[PDB]
């Protein structure tokens, strides 16, 4: 049969859905500490460049998604899951922010299991 | 939102909402 050849448009499109949903007003209760870069120096936290190598937050995603800095779903996928990680690395497991981090990650990780 | 005050006083994260 033919062969195809837009794979990776439509995994890209897929993954703008997400992001979108993400960033519904729906999920702002708990979405929020995930906006934006954690301000390591104005929130005092000296640890957490001890801890995070390589610090990541939805608004980078989107300006890298939107910039095409993204070569396919997978990359798109491995921020996502390096801005929860990192959240699970620094922040006790009982913390309220770690119980934010895993329902925003059920949001992502439900829609990145489906088929495009 | 977070609590600076509060977050900076301990070095961890807390929240104000
Ligand atoms: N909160």
């Amino acid at each position: 049969g033919p062969l195809g050849s837009s794979k990776v448009s439509e995994q890209l499109k897929c993954c703008s859905g997400i992001l979108k949903e993400m960033f519904a007003k729906k999920h702002a209760a708990y979405a929020w500490p995930f906006y934006k870069p954690v301000d390591v120096e104005a929130l005092g936290l000296h640890d957490y460049c001890d801890i995070i190598k390589h610090p990541m937050d939805m608004s980078t995603i989107k300006s890298k998604l939107e910039a095409r800095e993204y070569r396919d779903a997978q990359e798109f996928g491995a921020d996502v899951r390096l801005m929860f990680s990192n959240c699970y690395k620094y922040n006790p497991p009982d913390h309220e922010v770690v119980a934010m981090a895993r329902k925003l990650q059920d949001v992502f990780e439900m829609r990145f299991a489906k088929m495009p | 939102w977070y609590d600076v005050f509060l977050t900076r006083k301990y070095g961890k994260k807390k929240v104000a909402c």
